[PDB]
Protein backbone atom coordinates (compact mmCIF):
# COMPACT_ATOMS: atom_id res chain seq x y z
CA UNK A 1 0.00 0.00 0.00
CA UNK A 2 0.96 3.97 -0.68
CA UNK A 3 1.18 5.02 3.07
CA UNK A 4 3.94 2.25 4.06
CA UNK A 5 4.46 -1.38 5.37
CA UNK A 6 2.99 -4.04 8.05
CA UNK A 7 3.54 -7.57 9.56
CA UNK A 8 2.76 -11.06 9.32
CA UNK A 9 1.79 -13.35 11.47
CA UNK A 10 3.92 -15.70 13.14
CA UNK A 11 2.97 -19.30 13.88
CA UNK A 12 3.99 -21.63 16.53
CA UNK A 13 5.57 -24.86 15.58
CA UNK A 14 3.25 -28.14 14.97
CA UNK A 15 3.24 -30.71 17.92
CA UNK A 16 4.95 -32.89 16.86
CA UNK A 17 7.87 -32.36 14.34
CA UNK A 18 8.82 -29.23 16.19
CA UNK A 19 9.01 -27.25 12.74
CA UNK A 20 6.97 -23.95 11.57
CA UNK A 21 6.97 -25.00 7.96
CA UNK A 22 4.64 -27.94 8.47
CA UNK A 23 2.13 -25.27 10.66
CA UNK A 24 2.47 -23.23 7.20
CA UNK A 25 2.01 -25.83 5.10
CA UNK A 26 -1.67 -26.87 6.97
CA UNK A 27 -2.41 -23.29 5.70
CA UNK A 28 -1.76 -24.62 2.36
CA UNK A 29 -3.76 -27.45 2.88
CA UNK A 30 -6.64 -26.05 4.98
CA UNK A 31 -9.60 -24.99 2.79
CA UNK A 32 -12.83 -23.30 3.83
CA UNK A 33 -11.52 -23.10 7.24
CA UNK A 34 -11.47 -26.85 8.64
CA UNK A 35 -8.39 -27.57 10.37
CA UNK A 36 -9.78 -30.16 11.00
CA UNK A 37 -9.32 -32.45 7.60
CA UNK A 38 -6.48 -30.76 6.91
CA UNK A 39 -4.59 -32.38 9.66
CA UNK A 40 -5.68 -36.17 8.80
CA UNK A 41 -3.86 -35.57 5.61
CA UNK A 42 -0.74 -34.10 6.94
CA UNK A 43 -0.04 -36.25 9.48
CA UNK A 44 -1.09 -39.10 7.20
CA UNK A 45 1.49 -38.54 4.74
CA UNK A 46 4.11 -38.19 6.76
CA UNK A 47 4.34 -42.53 7.48
CA UNK A 48 2.58 -42.98 4.28
CA UNK A 49 5.74 -42.03 2.87
CA UNK A 50 8.09 -42.71 5.68
CA UNK A 51 7.39 -46.23 5.05
CA UNK A 52 8.41 -46.17 1.41
CA UNK A 53 11.60 -44.49 2.08
CA UNK A 54 14.05 -45.25 4.69
CA UNK A 55 15.16 -42.13 6.49
CA UNK A 56 13.13 -39.62 8.52
CA UNK A 57 9.99 -38.35 8.10
CA UNK A 58 11.09 -34.42 8.31
CA UNK A 59 14.49 -34.63 6.18
CA UNK A 60 12.45 -36.44 3.00
CA UNK A 61 10.39 -33.46 3.44
CA UNK A 62 12.65 -30.34 4.08
CA UNK A 63 14.65 -31.60 0.71
CA UNK A 64 11.23 -32.15 -1.53
CA UNK A 65 10.87 -28.41 -0.47
CA UNK A 66 14.19 -27.01 -1.12
CA UNK A 67 14.18 -28.58 -4.78
CA UNK A 68 11.28 -25.94 -5.35
CA UNK A 69 12.76 -22.92 -3.92
CA UNK A 70 13.04 -20.71 -7.24
CA UNK A 71 15.55 -18.54 -6.79
CA UNK A 72 14.62 -15.87 -10.36
CA UNK A 73 11.11 -15.04 -11.64
CA UNK A 74 10.16 -12.41 -13.77
CA UNK A 75 8.26 -9.63 -13.37
CA UNK A 76 6.91 -6.97 -15.79
CA UNK A 77 6.68 -3.37 -16.97
CA UNK A 78 5.22 -1.59 -20.17
CA UNK A 79 7.23 0.30 -23.23
CA UNK A 80 4.38 1.88 -25.63
CA UNK A 81 4.03 -0.72 -28.08
CA UNK A 82 5.88 -3.64 -25.46
CA UNK A 83 5.59 -5.16 -22.28
CA UNK A 84 8.45 -6.24 -21.25
CA UNK A 85 8.97 -9.07 -18.56
CA UNK A 86 11.98 -7.77 -16.35
CA UNK A 87 13.66 -10.91 -14.26
CA UNK A 88 13.90 -10.14 -10.73
CA UNK A 89 15.82 -11.70 -7.91
CA UNK A 90 13.45 -13.28 -5.23
CA UNK A 91 13.57 -12.91 -1.14
CA UNK A 92 14.26 -15.58 1.04
CA UNK A 93 10.66 -15.48 2.39
CA UNK A 94 9.05 -15.15 -0.99
CA UNK A 95 10.49 -18.67 -1.45
CA UNK A 96 9.51 -20.25 1.04
CA UNK A 97 5.53 -18.89 -0.18
CA UNK A 98 5.94 -20.33 -3.32
CA UNK A 99 7.27 -23.77 -2.71
CA UNK A 100 4.29 -24.73 -0.47
CA UNK A 101 2.10 -23.97 -2.49
CA UNK A 102 3.79 -24.77 -6.02
CA UNK A 103 3.73 -28.48 -3.87
CA UNK A 104 0.25 -28.23 -2.09
CA UNK A 105 -2.09 -27.60 -5.69
CA UNK A 106 0.44 -29.55 -7.87
CA UNK A 107 -1.23 -32.04 -5.75
CA UNK A 108 -4.80 -32.06 -6.71
CA UNK A 109 -3.71 -32.11 -9.91
CA UNK A 110 -2.46 -36.08 -9.59
CA UNK A 111 -4.43 -39.61 -10.47
CA UNK A 112 -4.39 -40.90 -6.84
CA UNK A 113 -7.39 -41.31 -5.02
CA UNK A 114 -7.32 -40.00 -1.53
CA UNK A 115 -5.16 -36.74 -0.99
CA UNK A 116 -3.33 -38.34 1.68
CA UNK A 117 -0.92 -40.33 -0.88
CA UNK A 118 -1.07 -37.96 -4.22
CA UNK A 119 0.77 -35.31 -1.27
CA UNK A 120 2.95 -38.28 -0.45
CA UNK A 121 3.76 -39.14 -4.02
CA UNK A 122 4.79 -35.49 -4.65
CA UNK A 123 6.89 -35.44 -1.29
CA UNK A 124 8.69 -38.55 -2.62
CA UNK A 125 9.10 -37.60 -6.18
CA UNK A 126 9.63 -33.86 -6.15
CA UNK A 127 12.73 -35.40 -3.47
CA UNK A 128 14.37 -36.18 -6.64
CA UNK A 129 13.95 -33.20 -8.49
CA UNK A 130 11.17 -34.70 -10.51
CA UNK A 131 7.68 -33.68 -11.16
CA UNK A 132 4.96 -31.00 -11.53
CA UNK A 133 6.18 -28.44 -8.27
CA UNK A 134 9.97 -28.91 -9.68
CA UNK A 135 9.45 -28.54 -13.36
CA UNK A 136 7.90 -25.09 -12.48
CA UNK A 137 10.84 -23.92 -10.74
CA UNK A 138 12.40 -24.56 -14.42
CA UNK A 139 9.25 -23.22 -16.09
CA UNK A 140 9.71 -20.18 -13.97
CA UNK A 141 13.85 -20.39 -14.83
CA UNK A 142 13.76 -20.16 -18.43
CA UNK A 143 11.54 -17.08 -18.20
CA UNK A 144 14.40 -15.11 -16.55
CA UNK A 145 17.06 -16.44 -19.01
CA UNK A 146 15.48 -15.85 -22.23
CA UNK A 147 14.79 -12.57 -20.46
CA UNK A 148 18.49 -11.72 -19.52
CA UNK A 149 18.58 -9.18 -22.09
CA UNK A 150 15.96 -7.13 -20.23
CA UNK A 151 17.75 -7.08 -17.13
CA UNK A 152 18.59 -3.35 -17.31
CA UNK A 153 15.11 -2.22 -17.19
CA UNK A 154 15.19 -3.04 -13.07
CA UNK A 155 13.89 -1.07 -10.43
CA UNK B 1 3.80 -36.01 -51.64
CA UNK B 2 1.53 -38.39 -48.82
CA UNK B 3 3.89 -37.48 -45.96
CA UNK B 4 2.17 -33.78 -45.89
CA UNK B 5 -1.48 -34.87 -46.65
CA UNK B 6 -1.40 -37.00 -43.45
CA UNK B 7 0.73 -34.33 -41.47
CA UNK B 8 -2.46 -32.10 -41.60
CA UNK B 9 -4.83 -35.04 -41.10
CA UNK B 10 -3.14 -35.63 -37.45
CA UNK B 11 -3.01 -32.09 -36.58
CA UNK B 12 -6.44 -31.41 -37.52
CA UNK B 13 -7.73 -33.93 -35.55
CA UNK B 14 -9.13 -32.46 -31.99
CA UNK B 15 -8.94 -35.59 -29.63
CA UNK B 16 -6.01 -37.57 -28.09
CA UNK B 17 -2.91 -39.33 -30.18
CA UNK B 18 -0.32 -41.54 -29.14
CA UNK B 19 2.23 -40.75 -31.89
CA UNK B 20 5.00 -43.63 -31.83
CA UNK B 21 7.67 -42.42 -34.48
CA UNK B 22 11.05 -41.93 -35.54
CA UNK B 23 11.42 -38.81 -38.22
CA UNK B 24 12.68 -35.91 -36.11
CA UNK B 25 10.91 -33.08 -38.45
CA UNK B 26 7.52 -34.13 -37.83
CA UNK B 27 7.24 -35.06 -33.98
CA UNK B 28 9.30 -31.63 -33.66
CA UNK B 29 6.72 -29.25 -33.74
CA UNK B 30 4.01 -31.15 -31.98
CA UNK B 31 5.95 -32.03 -28.76
CA UNK B 32 3.36 -32.05 -26.09
CA UNK B 33 3.59 -34.88 -23.60
CA UNK B 34 7.47 -37.10 -23.96
CA UNK B 35 7.38 -40.45 -22.57
CA UNK B 36 9.92 -42.32 -22.75
CA UNK B 37 12.05 -46.02 -22.24
CA UNK B 38 15.01 -45.59 -20.42
CA UNK B 39 15.76 -49.03 -18.41
CA UNK B 40 12.72 -50.95 -18.27
CA UNK B 41 10.30 -47.70 -17.05
CA UNK B 42 8.42 -45.22 -19.14
CA UNK B 43 9.66 -42.03 -18.08
CA UNK B 44 8.02 -38.08 -18.57
CA UNK B 45 9.32 -34.59 -20.16
CA UNK B 46 8.21 -33.15 -16.27
CA UNK B 47 11.64 -34.87 -15.18
CA UNK B 48 13.99 -31.86 -14.40
CA UNK B 49 16.74 -33.78 -13.20
CA UNK B 50 18.86 -33.96 -16.52
CA UNK B 51 19.82 -30.51 -16.63
CA UNK C 1 -2.50 -24.26 48.57
CA UNK C 2 -4.63 -23.66 45.55
CA UNK C 3 -4.42 -20.54 43.16
CA UNK C 4 -6.79 -18.65 41.37
CA UNK C 5 -7.31 -17.10 38.00
CA UNK C 6 -9.71 -16.04 35.54
CA UNK C 7 -8.72 -15.50 31.48
CA UNK C 8 -11.36 -14.99 28.55
CA UNK C 9 -11.03 -15.11 24.72
CA UNK C 10 -13.74 -14.60 22.35
CA UNK C 11 -17.02 -15.76 24.14
CA UNK C 12 -15.92 -18.57 26.34
CA UNK C 13 -15.05 -18.16 29.88
CA UNK C 14 -13.14 -20.78 31.62
CA UNK C 15 -12.04 -20.62 35.67
CA UNK C 16 -8.92 -22.36 36.05
CA UNK C 17 -7.29 -23.82 39.87
CA UNK C 18 -3.94 -24.20 39.74
CA UNK C 19 -2.76 -27.16 42.91
CA UNK C 20 0.36 -28.63 43.68
CA UNK C 21 0.75 -31.84 42.10
CA UNK C 22 1.90 -33.74 38.81
CA UNK C 23 0.97 -33.19 34.84
CA UNK C 24 -2.77 -33.61 34.36
CA UNK C 25 -5.57 -31.52 33.30
CA UNK C 26 -9.18 -32.05 34.04
CA UNK C 27 -12.30 -30.24 32.30
CA UNK C 28 -15.78 -30.00 33.13
CA UNK C 29 -15.92 -34.06 34.09
CA UNK C 30 -13.51 -35.25 31.25
CA UNK C 31 -9.44 -35.70 30.64
CA UNK C 32 -8.98 -32.65 28.09
CA UNK C 33 -7.90 -34.89 25.57
CA UNK C 34 -11.63 -36.20 25.43
CA UNK C 35 -12.53 -32.58 25.67
CA UNK C 36 -10.02 -31.19 22.79
CA UNK C 37 -10.14 -32.88 19.37
CA UNK C 38 -6.35 -31.41 18.34
CA UNK C 39 -2.85 -32.06 19.50
CA UNK C 40 -2.70 -28.49 18.59
CA UNK C 41 -4.54 -27.34 21.28
CA UNK C 42 -3.05 -28.98 23.99
CA UNK C 43 0.38 -28.03 22.95
CA UNK C 44 -0.08 -24.12 23.73
CA UNK C 45 -2.84 -24.24 26.36
CA UNK C 46 0.47 -25.43 28.39
CA UNK C 47 2.30 -22.36 26.92
CA UNK C 48 2.86 -20.98 30.05
CA UNK C 49 4.17 -24.11 31.41
CA UNK C 50 7.35 -24.06 29.17
CA UNK C 51 8.13 -19.88 29.75
CA UNK C 52 8.51 -20.19 33.29
CA UNK C 53 9.87 -23.82 33.20
CA UNK C 54 7.89 -25.27 35.76
CA UNK C 55 6.74 -28.30 33.01
CA UNK C 56 5.13 -30.31 35.18
CA UNK C 57 4.47 -29.62 39.05
CA UNK C 58 0.48 -28.88 38.75
CA UNK C 59 -2.74 -30.30 38.29
CA UNK C 60 -5.08 -28.04 36.62
CA UNK C 61 -8.72 -28.34 37.36
CA UNK C 62 -10.60 -26.16 34.93
CA UNK C 63 -14.03 -24.93 34.86
CA UNK C 64 -15.41 -23.66 30.81
CA UNK C 65 -18.39 -21.70 29.73
CA UNK C 66 -19.30 -20.55 26.22
CA UNK C 67 -17.59 -20.59 23.08
CA UNK C 68 -16.12 -24.03 20.97
CA UNK C 69 -13.23 -25.75 21.08
CA UNK C 70 -10.41 -22.99 20.12
CA UNK C 71 -11.78 -20.54 22.54
CA UNK C 72 -11.77 -22.31 25.44
CA UNK C 73 -8.89 -24.20 24.78
CA UNK C 74 -7.55 -20.85 24.86
CA UNK C 75 -8.96 -18.61 27.63
CA UNK C 76 -7.43 -21.46 29.05
CA UNK C 77 -4.34 -20.35 28.59
CA UNK C 78 -4.92 -17.22 29.92
CA UNK C 79 -6.13 -19.05 33.54
CA UNK C 80 -2.45 -21.42 33.77
CA UNK C 81 -1.01 -18.16 33.32
CA UNK C 82 -3.43 -15.75 35.30
CA UNK C 83 -2.92 -17.99 38.55
CA UNK C 84 0.54 -18.29 38.08
CA UNK C 85 1.76 -13.98 38.52
CA UNK C 86 -0.31 -14.84 41.56
CA UNK C 87 1.70 -17.35 43.03
CA UNK C 88 4.88 -16.26 42.33
CA UNK C 89 4.23 -12.38 40.98
CA UNK C 90 7.67 -11.88 40.44
CA UNK C 91 7.11 -14.50 37.29
CA UNK C 92 5.87 -11.57 35.95
CA UNK C 93 8.80 -10.63 33.90
CA UNK C 94 9.03 -13.21 31.28
CA UNK C 95 5.40 -14.46 31.46
CA UNK C 96 4.79 -11.16 29.81
CA UNK C 97 7.55 -11.33 27.35
CA UNK C 98 5.88 -14.29 25.41
CA UNK C 99 2.51 -11.94 25.26
CA UNK C 100 1.01 -13.98 27.67
CA UNK C 101 -1.15 -11.80 29.99
CA UNK C 102 -2.84 -10.01 26.74
CA UNK C 103 -6.39 -10.68 27.05
CA UNK C 104 -6.84 -10.52 22.93
CA UNK C 105 -9.64 -8.55 22.17
CA UNK C 106 -10.00 -9.76 18.70
CA UNK C 107 -14.10 -10.81 18.50
CA UNK C 108 -16.74 -10.84 16.19
CA UNK C 109 -17.81 -7.92 13.92
CA UNK C 110 -20.96 -6.44 13.61
CA UNK C 111 -23.34 -6.96 10.28
CA UNK C 112 -23.59 -3.80 8.60
CA UNK C 113 -26.85 -3.02 6.39
CA UNK C 114 -26.91 -3.14 3.01
CA UNK C 115 -23.59 -5.48 2.89
CA UNK C 116 -23.91 -9.13 3.08
CA UNK C 117 -22.00 -9.22 5.97
CA UNK C 118 -19.31 -7.41 7.89
CA UNK C 119 -17.53 -6.39 5.05
CA UNK C 120 -18.45 -8.09 2.14
CA UNK C 121 -20.23 -6.10 -0.63
CA UNK C 122 -23.13 -7.28 -2.97
CA UNK C 123 -21.69 -7.77 -6.47
CA UNK C 124 -21.01 -4.70 -8.97
CA UNK C 125 -22.12 -4.36 -12.24
CA UNK C 126 -22.55 -1.35 -13.77
CA UNK C 127 -24.67 -1.90 -16.34
CA UNK D 1 49.99 -17.83 -35.76
CA UNK D 2 48.79 -14.06 -35.73
CA UNK D 3 49.21 -11.82 -32.18
CA UNK D 4 48.30 -8.03 -31.85
CA UNK D 5 45.18 -7.37 -33.75
CA UNK D 6 42.48 -4.35 -33.32
CA UNK D 7 38.92 -5.02 -31.98
CA UNK D 8 36.04 -3.43 -34.25
CA UNK D 9 33.11 -2.80 -32.21
CA UNK D 10 30.13 -1.24 -34.57
CA UNK D 11 27.36 -0.40 -32.72
CA UNK D 12 24.11 1.61 -33.52
CA UNK D 13 20.63 1.29 -32.05
CA UNK D 14 19.48 -1.96 -34.10
CA UNK D 15 22.34 -4.47 -33.62
CA UNK D 16 26.33 -4.50 -32.76
CA UNK D 17 28.75 -6.04 -34.85
CA UNK D 18 32.13 -6.96 -33.63
CA UNK D 19 35.58 -7.86 -35.78
CA UNK D 20 38.87 -8.67 -34.85
CA UNK D 21 41.35 -7.91 -37.52
CA UNK D 22 45.23 -8.08 -36.76
CA UNK D 23 47.13 -4.93 -37.24
CA UNK D 24 46.86 -4.75 -41.28
CA UNK D 25 42.80 -4.47 -41.31
CA UNK D 26 42.95 -8.88 -42.22
CA UNK D 27 40.04 -9.71 -40.61
CA UNK D 28 40.37 -12.54 -38.55
CA UNK D 29 36.96 -13.17 -37.42
CA UNK D 30 33.41 -11.40 -36.75
CA UNK D 31 30.14 -11.78 -35.46
CA UNK D 32 27.30 -10.00 -34.24
CA UNK D 33 24.09 -9.60 -32.48
CA UNK D 34 21.67 -10.60 -35.00
CA UNK D 35 23.99 -13.90 -35.90
CA UNK D 36 23.28 -15.47 -32.97
CA UNK D 37 20.00 -14.89 -33.71
CA UNK D 38 18.24 -12.58 -31.45
CA UNK D 39 15.18 -10.71 -32.87
CA UNK D 40 14.38 -6.80 -32.85
CA UNK D 41 14.99 -5.01 -29.18
CA UNK D 42 16.53 -7.21 -28.56
CA UNK D 43 19.10 -7.26 -31.28
CA UNK D 44 19.96 -4.10 -29.75
CA UNK D 45 20.61 -4.56 -25.80
CA UNK D 46 23.96 -4.86 -23.75
CA UNK D 47 23.18 -8.36 -22.87
CA UNK D 48 23.61 -8.92 -26.42
CA UNK D 49 26.58 -7.14 -27.31
CA UNK D 50 28.43 -9.03 -24.94
CA UNK D 51 27.33 -12.36 -26.42
CA UNK D 52 28.55 -10.81 -29.81
CA UNK D 53 31.94 -10.05 -28.60
CA UNK D 54 32.70 -13.23 -27.03
CA UNK D 55 31.72 -15.53 -29.46
CA UNK D 56 33.85 -13.82 -31.85
CA UNK D 57 37.24 -13.17 -29.54
CA UNK D 58 37.20 -16.91 -28.55
CA UNK D 59 37.33 -17.68 -32.16
CA UNK D 60 40.12 -16.02 -32.95
CA UNK D 61 41.47 -16.06 -29.53
CA UNK D 62 42.71 -19.90 -31.11
CA UNK D 63 45.10 -18.03 -33.36
CA UNK D 64 46.98 -16.96 -30.45
CA UNK D 65 46.24 -13.13 -30.20
CA UNK D 66 46.46 -11.80 -26.86
CA UNK D 67 46.52 -8.09 -26.85
CA UNK D 68 44.35 -6.27 -29.14
CA UNK D 69 43.36 -2.24 -28.44
CA UNK D 70 40.16 -1.45 -29.15
CA UNK D 71 37.80 1.21 -31.73
CA UNK D 72 34.82 2.32 -30.71
CA UNK D 73 32.67 3.47 -33.26
CA UNK D 74 28.85 5.10 -33.76
CA UNK D 75 26.10 5.80 -30.57
CA UNK D 76 25.38 2.56 -28.65
CA UNK D 77 23.51 1.26 -25.79
CA UNK D 78 25.62 -1.90 -26.20
CA UNK D 79 29.10 -0.63 -26.61
CA UNK D 80 30.63 -0.67 -23.30
CA UNK D 81 29.52 -4.21 -22.22
CA UNK D 82 31.64 -5.29 -25.32
CA UNK D 83 34.96 -4.42 -23.89
CA UNK D 84 33.92 -6.40 -20.43
CA UNK D 85 33.24 -9.30 -22.54
CA UNK D 86 36.42 -8.61 -24.64
CA UNK D 87 38.43 -8.52 -21.37
CA UNK D 88 37.04 -10.82 -19.68
CA UNK D 89 37.81 -13.60 -22.57
CA UNK D 90 41.08 -13.06 -22.12
CA UNK D 91 42.19 -10.92 -24.55
CA UNK D 92 44.43 -7.71 -22.50
CA UNK D 93 43.17 -4.60 -23.72
CA UNK D 94 45.87 -2.14 -24.72
CA UNK D 95 44.59 1.36 -25.32
CA UNK D 96 41.46 2.65 -27.01
CA UNK D 97 39.17 5.37 -29.00
CA UNK D 98 36.10 6.68 -30.90
CA UNK D 99 36.42 6.58 -34.24
CA UNK D 100 33.50 8.10 -35.18
CA UNK D 101 32.40 10.19 -38.82
CA UNK D 102 31.97 13.56 -38.02
CA UNK D 103 31.38 16.01 -40.98
CA UNK D 104 33.29 19.09 -41.19
CA UNK D 105 29.95 20.23 -42.87
CA UNK D 106 29.45 17.86 -45.71
CA UNK D 107 26.55 16.38 -47.15
CA UNK D 108 22.62 17.18 -45.91
CA UNK D 109 21.01 14.58 -43.95
CA UNK D 110 17.67 13.03 -43.92
CA UNK D 111 14.74 14.27 -42.91
CA UNK D 112 13.36 13.73 -38.94
CA UNK D 113 10.94 11.31 -37.84
CA UNK D 114 7.36 12.80 -37.22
Amino acid sequence: PRKGSVPKRDVLPDPIHNSKLVTKLINKIMLDGKRGTAQRILYSAFDLVEQRSGRDALEVFEEAINNIMPVLEVKARRVGGSNYQVPVEVRPERRTTLGLRWLVNYARLRGEKTMEDRLANEILDAANNTGGAVKKREDTHKMAEANKAFAHYRW
Amino acid sequence: SMQEKIIQLIQSFNGAVIIVSHDEIFKDEIRDQVWKIENCKLIHENVSINT
Amino acid sequence: VEYRGTGRRKNSVARVRLVPGEGNITVNNRDVREYLPFESLILDLNQPFDVTETKGNYDVLVNVHGGGFTGQAQAIRHGIARALLEADPEYRGSLKRAGLLTRDPRMKERKKPGLKAARRSPQFSKR
Amino acid sequence: NIENGVAHIRSTFNNTIVTITDEFGNALSWSSAGALGFKGSKKSTPFAAQMASETASKSAMEHGLKTVEVTVKGPGPGRESAIRALQSAGLEVTAIRDVTPVPHNGCRPPKRRR
